[PDB]
């Protein structure tokens, strides 16, 4: 393991799997009926 | 038939910029937030109409009506205070002379001494 | 009792089955033309008419139209999914623009519009000052 | 729902009450001015905020004022 | 019975209306009390029936009104005419029509101006003017401006001679109701009488006049040895000369023997080599097979002997099992509602002169037209632009029937009203077809530009990878190109060289040549087609929401033009259908300019250009337009970037006012998004400070100033955007194209 | 004589019968799609679904995606319909979470929290399952000559 | 105004002849022809026909801020009621087309508000503004020295 295939490792993860994640997560929360 | 079941909503009035429930409440005491269509057989939210054949269409399926003399029960039922208020002012058996001889509607629309007038007559 | 109208787009929707619905009823003397608000032309039958409508506005659209008809003994109701009615206008049998013994006033402030009080005087108290 | 005002500056002019589309608005008694009658909106449930009524009354400043809050069903005017 | 019904004496004629401004309007004589006053009174000027609710008065005025606007055109046409008779270099161009230069407008030496006096050629000064008069006119036969002259005395005869006609059929003979509402005769004379015998008389003036001076204008003889137009009237052997079958005379007419006269009614079709126009003798054919189809047209309608058809009859018979009672009501709303005609009118109008600008580049009719490439261009632009406004005015005017003459009690089960009836379903399947068309035809733009940033070119929508090809209008240029001798068997040539054929050279120039259509131009004519169906969503959702919406049930109690229902609902801003017309408008606006820049590139980069006569072609813009035209960065580039270099160099030249247009379109179109991105709250409230300003110098006008009204507002940011987005495109066309002509 | 009437004959809804709407066609063609079809379990309504679309999605990324001119050009069409699948399924499951909620679903309708989870599967099942049995197809292409 | 002259000023200085801003800065053809049009070349070449250099990111952001502004200008120009009946039409059509009615929406769809439409256009004119200019000055100032 080396450092430099981070992008390549880490590129993926931050512009595609945590936007939709993030996305799914506030979608489910602005939709929760009762969130307190 | 219940007058304030309008008013019994879940709708939390806020503290601020919020005129509240008025005379009939604020929105429906039926939460609006239901399934979409739903396979052969099957029923997509509680009272929702079967639409048989065609289940696709089924929300185009009317369960909801008036019929006539539930029409006239809550005209009387919701305009009840209304007519005790003109009695209370014209003066139980005078109401019915009234209300029989010319009209519900008409015994709301005339005035304490046209009544008095009417009653004239016998 | 419904109109002779053979149908439109522009009708009710899932909502007038899930959330409330409007039903206005007349009664007409002669069979005539009028404009449905939801577009397009029906034609009202001799006696009394019965028309569901997704809003109260268009109902109250379709009653200032009767008016130009000569006809003042529409009714106004809306109908919840349970089948519970309320019987919405004219509220008190006579027309809100006529004014009528046992009417309480509602909403009025006691004072002309320029004698609100200032917005900094009611900070994190949760009113407003039309309020207050 | 949105708020409805009467000051009493009212005139009972009864022209609010005719240009509201959605009934919200009725004449009540009152003794404050020569008219007999004052303005009053007991059904604010059904205010659009259209601001008709404003726009038909005829004192300086309104004697009837809209001001816009809580959106509902009602006051957004949705057929859906 | 049709009849002339008149009452004489209507109106009497006097100044004292003209002192008493708004007399039209109840509200509006009254006098002022704010500037807004003002404001109204041109609103409502020609709002004729607010002004009155009588028919008959309402197509009194609009009778007179006409003949108003006649008369101003013929003051117009009469002040070309003589612009050419005294102000242009007409007598010059005709000896050398290829190296002279047209210009009939000459500016005053002043303040440094007459620098725009360009050295035109001809021994002559001006400006370079590009609406085609000279072509026109040497078409016609005109050689000396003698002619010219005369012509202008006329128009200036007929301009008065419609001036009286409108003020006699408004004071004193003005025709009752009845009188109007008789479409079957209208339809009668103005197909028979006003298209069919105006077509025979202009092919009697071709034939006799402009045939036989064209004839020798070609051979080249010079315009001062031509006979004079009534020589070749009371010399038939002078036309025996140039046309053997005059020497036979009428006599083969009457006979039958029509074939005689096929040495000047022609089918040659193509162009004429020497001149790059159309045959002259084909025109005059087509005028008289014209003219003869509409005097038969014109007899198809019953007036007053029985025969005939009755318009009502027609329309009340065709109705189906999918549209109730059809056409029903149909002749009732066009016999009753000048906004319903005026709606239709203005659709055809419109789409007509679309349809002009397209024919008229591509069969070039006037000699000397197509390498005059600054006339081509601007021909066509101007006609483009006049269709649009006048189909968008349609719209508009459909919309005010709607609101206005529309009654329900006549239209039941008719097909307008099952329109209005499925109104929501039609507004939603356009709505999608416009997202369709958007996502897929831009798209395709916006995936070359990221393709070819990107370093792939491989990847992008071309001709040199994945291939759009527009086989359709392939196969139709095909048939165009093969029909010359088979499915038209009689046409020596093609119809138009666009189609396919050789090049057609004036002069050095190519005057039309085959414009083949590739990948580019596939989804250029997309793009044309996603605008065109935007502007009509907006427009028939004007027209079908007019009376009444789901948000707002009684809308037309509120009118065709106002502002809003209020901030209630969400807020209704700009619900109304004048509104829509607004919008619609800005979205002709871009469909247009997308017309005319794909016109502009096209013709630049493939059809136009010099022609060595070994045969090497050399086009205006190199051939660039199929793989720069694919991309919006190609577009920035190589059209916007590259052919504004003229415009933004003509300082110090006789183009320097197309460089001052440029800027000063750009500071309008800037000086719009003022009105159109605020509102009057803001003004009138500046306003408040400014007059207390006024009021502590003891001054302040009694007519109180108002910010203008919401509707005003929007109404001066369009007119000012499309006055400095069109005026923009103007200055940029006129200098390029007087460069590269 | 009347192709058009109100739906199910009531004038005011918004809605009308045309043969677009109502004919038999459309009708049969409805109530046999899975969508719809009376027996189904929710998990087979999904597979069918499922079975349906990833056929047809991995032939737009084959025949046009980035790769299509290498020789592993249907192996990333088939790559790339399987994260299509995935970024379906995960609407799916957000969607079933947002218009059913977490409580225990009292019922086996479609329209349930229990059954919509059950369907979500049967499409990711049938979706992946039918993407690869279209990359099988499209390994060996038959050209169909005697 | 601020940054074009600070911009036009230090290009002329820096490309050796500040007397072309001198002299041409004082009408707003020269501003037009010898800052914008001159100093756009090597911005809109970034990428071409013939392949693309290290500044085709400027020219695509160049464009990119172009259609921004251009986008913001429709929320600017046209307001509330058209597109909130627009939306009532796309309301009516998913409830009423087979297999898309199986899902509903939970927040009724409804046109941006007043004031909403106000900042969301004010944005995409801020945006578009801000990237356009920047790229301008990037790319041209980089690929000129
Ligand atoms: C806040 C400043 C900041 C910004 C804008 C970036 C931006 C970037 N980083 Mg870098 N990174 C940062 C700080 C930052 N980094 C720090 C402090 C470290 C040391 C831990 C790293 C370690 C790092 C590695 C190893 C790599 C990147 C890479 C990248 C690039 C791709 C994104 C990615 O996959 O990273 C993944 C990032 C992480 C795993 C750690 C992120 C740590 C920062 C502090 C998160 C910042 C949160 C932020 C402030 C929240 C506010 C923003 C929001 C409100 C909009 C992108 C240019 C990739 C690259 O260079 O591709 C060519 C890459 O391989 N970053
Ligand atoms: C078709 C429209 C039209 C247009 C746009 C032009 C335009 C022009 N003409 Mg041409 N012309 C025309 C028709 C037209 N003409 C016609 C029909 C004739 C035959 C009469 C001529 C005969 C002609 C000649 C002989 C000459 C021109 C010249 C010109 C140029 C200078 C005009 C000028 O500044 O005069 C001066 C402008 C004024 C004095 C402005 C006065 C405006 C009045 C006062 C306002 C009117 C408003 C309203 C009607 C009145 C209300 C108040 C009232 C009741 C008191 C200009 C390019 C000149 C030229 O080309 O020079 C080389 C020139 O010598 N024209
Ligand atoms: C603001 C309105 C406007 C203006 C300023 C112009 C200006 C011009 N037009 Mg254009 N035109 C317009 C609207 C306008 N047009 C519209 C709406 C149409 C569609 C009908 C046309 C169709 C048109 C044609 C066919 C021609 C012009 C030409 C011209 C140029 C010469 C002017 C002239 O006197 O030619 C006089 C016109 C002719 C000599 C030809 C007229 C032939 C048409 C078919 C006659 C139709 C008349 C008919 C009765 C109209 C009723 C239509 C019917 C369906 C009811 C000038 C640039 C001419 C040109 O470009 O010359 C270089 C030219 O040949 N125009
Ligand atoms: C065959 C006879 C005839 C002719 C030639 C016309 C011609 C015209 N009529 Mg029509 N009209 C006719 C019979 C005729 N009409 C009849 C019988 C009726 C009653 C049903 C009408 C009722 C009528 C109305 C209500 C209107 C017209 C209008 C018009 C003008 C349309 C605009 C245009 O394209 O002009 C092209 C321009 C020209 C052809 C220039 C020449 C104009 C002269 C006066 C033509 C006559 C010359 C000829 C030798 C006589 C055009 C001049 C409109 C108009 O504009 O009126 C002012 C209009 O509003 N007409
Ligand atoms: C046959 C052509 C025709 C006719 C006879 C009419 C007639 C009418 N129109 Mg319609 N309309 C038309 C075409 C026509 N229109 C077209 C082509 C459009 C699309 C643009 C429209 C769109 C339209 C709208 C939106 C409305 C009308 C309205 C009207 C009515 C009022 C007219 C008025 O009082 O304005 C008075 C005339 C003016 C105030 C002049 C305006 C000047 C314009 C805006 C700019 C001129 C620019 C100039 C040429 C360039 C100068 C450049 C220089 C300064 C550098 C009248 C019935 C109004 C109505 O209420 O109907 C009942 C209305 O609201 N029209
Ligand atoms: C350049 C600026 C701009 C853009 C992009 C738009 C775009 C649009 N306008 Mg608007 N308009 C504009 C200026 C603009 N307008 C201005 C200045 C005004 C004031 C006059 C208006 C007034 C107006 C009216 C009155 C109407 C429109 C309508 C529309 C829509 C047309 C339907 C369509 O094609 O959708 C397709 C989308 C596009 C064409 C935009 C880009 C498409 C991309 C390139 C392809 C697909 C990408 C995809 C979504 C992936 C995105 C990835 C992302 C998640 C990262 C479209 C969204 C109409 C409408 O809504 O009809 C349904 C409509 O009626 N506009
Ligand atoms: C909107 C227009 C548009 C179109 C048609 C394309 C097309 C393409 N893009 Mg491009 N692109 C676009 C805009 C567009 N792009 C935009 C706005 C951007 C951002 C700037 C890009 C950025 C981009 C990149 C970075 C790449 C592409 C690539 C591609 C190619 C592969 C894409 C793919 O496999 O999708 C898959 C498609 C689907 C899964 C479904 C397509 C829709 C189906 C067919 C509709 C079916 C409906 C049906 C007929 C209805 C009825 C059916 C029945 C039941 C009745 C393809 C040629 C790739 C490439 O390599 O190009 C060569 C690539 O790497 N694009
Ligand atoms: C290529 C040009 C543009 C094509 C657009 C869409 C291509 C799809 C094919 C549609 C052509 C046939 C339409 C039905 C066939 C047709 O021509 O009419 C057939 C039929 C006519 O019915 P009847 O026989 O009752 O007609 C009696 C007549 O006298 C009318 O009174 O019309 C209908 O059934 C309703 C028409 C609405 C049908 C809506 C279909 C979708 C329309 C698409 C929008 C049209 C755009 C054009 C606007 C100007
Ligand atoms: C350009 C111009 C102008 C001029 C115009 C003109 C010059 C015109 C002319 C016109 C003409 C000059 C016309 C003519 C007409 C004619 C006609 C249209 C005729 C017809 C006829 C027929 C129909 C025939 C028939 C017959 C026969 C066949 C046989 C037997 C006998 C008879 C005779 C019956 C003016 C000044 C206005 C100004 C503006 C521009
Ligand atoms: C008919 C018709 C039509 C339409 C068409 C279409 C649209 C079609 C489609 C089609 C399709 C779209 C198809 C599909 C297919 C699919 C398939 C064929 C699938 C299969 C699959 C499989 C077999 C799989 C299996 C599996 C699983 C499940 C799991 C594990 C793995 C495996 C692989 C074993 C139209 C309209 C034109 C009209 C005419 C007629
Ligand atoms: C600038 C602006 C104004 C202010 C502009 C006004 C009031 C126009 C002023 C027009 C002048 C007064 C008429 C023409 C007169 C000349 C400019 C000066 C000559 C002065 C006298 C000879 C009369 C609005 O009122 C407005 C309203 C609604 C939306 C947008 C806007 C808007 O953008
Ligand atoms: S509030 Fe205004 S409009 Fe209403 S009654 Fe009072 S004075 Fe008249
Ligand atoms: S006053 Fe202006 S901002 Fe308010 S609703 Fe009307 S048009 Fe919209």
């Amino acid at each position: 393991m080396a450092a430099s295939f981070l992008p390549s490792i880490l590129v993926p993860l931050v512009g595609l799997i945590f936007p939709a994640f993030s996305m799914a997560l506030f979608f489910l929360y602005v939709q929760t009926d009762d969130i307190a | 038939v219940d007058l304030d079941y309008g008013m019994k909503n879940s709708y939390v009035p806020a503290t601020g910029g919020d005129g509240g429930q008025g005379q009939f409440g604020a929105q429906s005491p039926n939460d609006w937030r239901v399934a979409g269509t739903s396979p052969v057989g099957e029923t997509s939210y509680a009272g929702a109409a079967d639409g048989g054949e065609e289940p696709w269409f089924a929300e185009a399926i009317s369960t909801v009506s008036l019929d006539l003399q539930k029409a006239d029960e809550t005209l009387k039922a919701f305009t009840k205070d209304a007519a005790a208020f003109k009695i209370e002012e014209f003066a139980d058996a005078a109401m019915e002379e009234l209300v029989g001889k010319l009209g519900y509607s008409k015994f709301l629309e005339m005035s304490t001494k046209q009544l008095m007038k009417t009653w004239g007559t016998l | 009792p419904f109109p002779t109208f053979g149908g439109s787009t522009g009708g009710w929707l899932r909502a007038a089955e899930v959330e409330e619905k409007y039903a206005i009823t007349w009664t007409s003397t002669k069979e005539q033309i009028f404009e449905m608000p939801t577009g397009g032309a029906a034609i009202m039958r001799n006696g009394e008419n019965l028309l569901y409508l997704a809003r109260k506005e268009q109902c109250l659209a379709l009653s200032t139209q009767l008016r130009t008809f000569k006809i003042n003994d529409y009714k106004i109701y809306r109908i919840f999914p349970s089948g519970e009615v309320q019987y919405l206008h004219p509220k008190d049998g006579v027309f809100p623009e006529k004014v009528n013994p046992g009417r309480t006033s509602v909403n009025s402030r006691g004072f002309s519009i320029g004698k609100n009080p200032n917005p900094a005087s009611i900070k994190f108290s949760g009113i407003t000052t039309y309020e207050s | 729902s949105h708020t409805v005002k009467i000051y009493d500056t009212c005139i009972g002019c009864t022209q609010c009450v005719r240009a509201c589309p959605t009934d919200v608005l009725e004449m009540v008694p009152w003794d404050g001015c020569k008219s007999g009658q004052i303005a009053s909106s007991p059904r604010v449930e059904d205010c659009v905020g259209c601001k008709r009524c404003e726009t038909a009354c005829p004192t300086d400043f309104l004697s009837v004022r809209v001001y816009l809050g809580a959106e509902t069903t009602r006051s957004l005017g949705l057929a859906y | 019975n049709v009849q002339v019904f008149v009452e004489k004496d209507a109106v009497e004629t006097s100044f004292a209306k003209w002192a008493q401004p708004g007399h039209f309007s109840r509200t509006l004589a009254k006098g002022p009390k704010t500037t807004t006053w003002i404001w109204n009174l041109h609103a409502d000027a020609h709002d004729f029936d607010s002004q009155t609710s009588s028919l008959e008065e309402v197509s009194r005025k609009i009778f007179s009104a006409h003949f108003g606007q006649l008369a101003i055109i013929f003051l117009w046409i009469s002040g070309m005419h003589f612009h050419g008779a005294y102000f242009s270099n007409y007598s010059a161009w005709l000896t050398d029509p290829i190296s002279i230069k047209q210009s009939s407008q000459v500016v005053w030496p002043i303040v440094g101006q007459e620098i725009l006096n360009a050295d035109v050629g001809g021994n002559f000064q001006g400006i370079q003017t590009t609406s085609g008069w000279f072509q026109m006119w040497r078409a016609e036969g005109i050689t000396s401006e003698v002619e010219l002259y005369w012509t202008a005395i006329g128009g200036l005869a007929m301009s008065a001679i419609m001036l009286f006609a409108g003020w006699f059929h408004y004071h004193k003979a003005a025709p009752k109701l009845e009188w109007f509402q008789n479409a079957e005769s209208m339809m009668n004379h103005h197909l028979a009488g006003l298209l069919g015998l105006g077509c025979l008389s202009w092919s009697g003036h071709q034939i006799h006049i402009a045939l036989p001076i064209n004839k020798l204008l070609d051979a080249g003889v010079s315009p001062q040895e031509i006979p004079l137009p009534h020589e070749f009237l009371i010399n038939r052997d002078l036309m025996a000369q140039l046309y053997p079958s005059f020497s036979k005379g009428l006599a083969p007419f009457f006979g039958g023997n029509w074939g005689e006269y096929s040495d000047f009614l022609t089918f040659k079709g193509g162009l004429n080599p020497v001149t790059g126009g159309l045959w002259l003798s084909d025109i005059a054919h087509h005028h008289l097979a014209l003219s003869v189809l509409f005097i038969i047209a014109g007899h198809m309608y019953r007036t007053n002997w029985g025969i005939g058809h009755n318009m009502k009859e027609i329309l009340e018979a065709h109705k189906g099992p999918f549209t109730g009672e059809g056409h029903k009501g149909l002749y009732e709303i066009l016999t009753t509602s000048w906004h319903a005609q005026l709606a239709i009118n203005l659709a055809m109008m419109g789409s007509l002169s679309i349809i002009v600008a397209h024919h008229m580049y591509a069969m070039p009719p006037y000699p000397y037209l197509a390498t005059d490439y600054a006339t081509q261009l601007s021909l066509f632009t101007h006609h483009m632009w006049i269709g649009g406004f006048c189909v968008v005015g349609g719209a508009a005017h459909g919309a005010i029937f709607m609101v206005r003459d529309y009654t329900p009690a006549n239209n039941y089960n008719n097909l307008l009203d099952r329109v209005l009836r499925h109104r929501d379903a039609i507004i939603s399947h356009l709505n999608w077809v416009c997202i369709f068309l958007g996502c897929h035809a831009f798209g395709f733009y916006i995936h070359n530009d990221t393709m070819r940033a990107l370093g792939r070119p491989q990847d992008m929508f071309s001709d040199k990878a994945i291939q759009l090809q527009p086989i359709f209008a392939q196969w139709i240029q095909n048939i165009h190109l093969l029909a010359p001798g088979t499915t038209a068997p009689n046409a020596l040539a093609t119809t138009s060289y666009a189609f396919g054929g050789d090049v057609i050279e004036v002069g050095g120039k190519i005057a039309m040549m085959p414009i083949k259509l590739g990948t580019a131009d596939f989804m250029v004519h997309h793009i044309h087609a996603f605008t065109i169906h935007v502007t009509v969503l907006i427009l028939l959702k004007g027209v079908l929401y007019a009376r009444s919406s789901k948000l707002i049930p009684d809308k037309a109690n509120l009118g065709f033009r106002f502002p809003c229902d209020g901030p209630g609902r969400g807020g209704t801003c700009q619900s109304s259908s004048w509104d829509h017309v607004f919008l619609g408008l800005f979205w002709m606006y871009n469909s247009i300019s997308v017309v005319i820049f794909h016109f502009s590139w096209k013709m630049q980069s493939d059809v136009w250009g010099t022609i060595t006569p070994d045969g090497a072609i050399s086009h205006i813009t190199g051939g660039n337009f199929a793989q720069s035209s694919i991309t919006i960065n190609g577009w920035l580039r190589d059209f916007l970037w590259s052919q504004a270099s003229q415009v933004i160099q003509s300082y110090g030249s006789a183009s320097s006012a197309y460089g001052l247009i440029f800027l000063g379109a750009h500071f309008i179109w800037a000086f719009s998004l003022m009105f159109l991105f605020s509102g009057r709250g803001y003004w009138q409230e500046l306003i408040e400070s400014i007059v207390w300003a006024h009021n502590k110098l003891n001054f302040a006008p009694t007519i109180q100033p108002r910010a203008l009204s919401i509707t005003q507002g929007r109404a001066v940011g369009l007119a000012h955007y499309l006055l400095g987005g069109i005026g923009t495109t103007w200055a940029f066309f006129l200098a390029r194209a007087i460069s590269i002509t | 004589a009347n192709f058009i009437k109100p739906y199910n004959d009531d004038p005011f809804v918004g809605h009308l019968a045309t043969p677009i709407t109502s004919s038999s066609l459309t009708r049969a063609l409805l109530k046999n799609l899975p969508a719809y079809r009376f027996g189904l379990t929710p998990l087979l309504r999904g597979l069918e679904i499922g079975l349906a679309h990833g056929y047809f999605l991995i032939g737009p990324f084959a025949q046009l995606g980035p790769l299509r001119n290498s020789d592993i050009g249907l192996l990333a069409g088939f790559l790339s319909t399987i994260g299509l699948i995935l970024i379906l399924t995960l609407g799916l499951t957000i969607y079933g979470a947002a218009a059913f909620g977490q409580e225990k679903s009292n019922g086996s309708e479609l329209q349930t929290k229990k059954s919509w989870d059950q369907f979500k599967g049967g499409f990711f099942v049938g979706a992946c399952g039918s993407a690869g049995f279209a990359f099988i197809c499209l390994s060996s292409i038959p050209t169909f000559a005697l | 105004w601020v940054t074009f002259y600070w911009h036009w000023k230090h290009m002329t200085i820096w490309g050796g002849n500040p007397g072309q801003f001198d002299e041409s800065s004082n009408y707003i053809m020269g501003w037009l022809r010898d800052y914008l049009w001159l100093n756009s070349s090597p911005l809109i070449n970034g990428y071409n026909p013939f392949g693309m250099n290290n500044l085709s990111v400027w020219s695509w952001m160049f464009l990119f801020g172009h259609l921004i502004w251009a986008t913001g200008f429709m929320f600017l120009i046209s307001w509330r009621g058209y597109w909130q009946e627009l939306i009532e039409t796309l309301v009516w059509a998913h409830e009423r087309t087979p297999l898309a009615n199986l899902i509903r929406w939970r927040d009724k769809p409804v046109a941006l508000s007043i004031v909403q439409a106000r900042l969301v256009g004010l944005v995409h004119f801020s945006v578009g503004y801000i990237l356009t200019y920047a790229a301008f000055v990037i790319a041209s100032t980089s690929g000129k020295f």
